[PDB]
């Protein structure tokens, strides 16, 4: 066959700042939705990348504000 | 009347989120739902379920009356 296009096992890659390996059902197969946020100093807001939804936004919003309940 | 700090329109703020984006029903049909849900949230007491509320809110405290009594 050649070479391994994919890891053996998922275990072996390292632990990234800014990655979450979502769970999702895409109609041709399920996948991980590796969604990345990036955190830069500045005004204060919510950068929209990736083609967000409505919904996913509230979900960053409600993150946030569960966040700031417990910061310390 | 309810513990509440004296000041609290200004000390903290209030991230309210609501499962509709648009008006259900026109107009606020749930004034006093956001009266019961601010109100536990800032006194820090719980909310009893499983007893459903309706109604509108006017600032002297008086609930007007809703349409729709039987769709309730």
């Amino acid at each position: 066959l050649g070479i391994p296009r994919y890891r053996p096992d998922k275990a072996e890659t390292e632990p990234q700042v800014g990655t979450a390996q979502g769970l999702a059902w895409t109609p041709v197969g399920g996948t991980l939705l590796t969604i990345e946020v990036a955190a830069v100093p500045g005004s204060g807001k919510l950068s929209l990348t990736g083609q967000l939804g409505e919904v996913m936004k509230e979900s960053a919003q409600a993150a946030l504000t569960y966040l700031r309940a417990h910061t310390q | 009347d309810y513990g509440l700090p004296e000041d609290f329109y200004n000390k903290v703020d209030l991230h309210v989120h609501v499962p509709d984006g648009a008006t259900p029903k026109d107009g606020p049909s749930a004034g006093i739902t956001m009266a019961t849900a601010i109100a536990s949230a800032l006194s820090r007491r719980p909310a009893r379920m499983d007893i459903a509320m309706t109604g509108e809110v006017s600032l002297r405290g008086k609930v007007m009356p809703i349409g729709g009594v039987k769709e309730k």
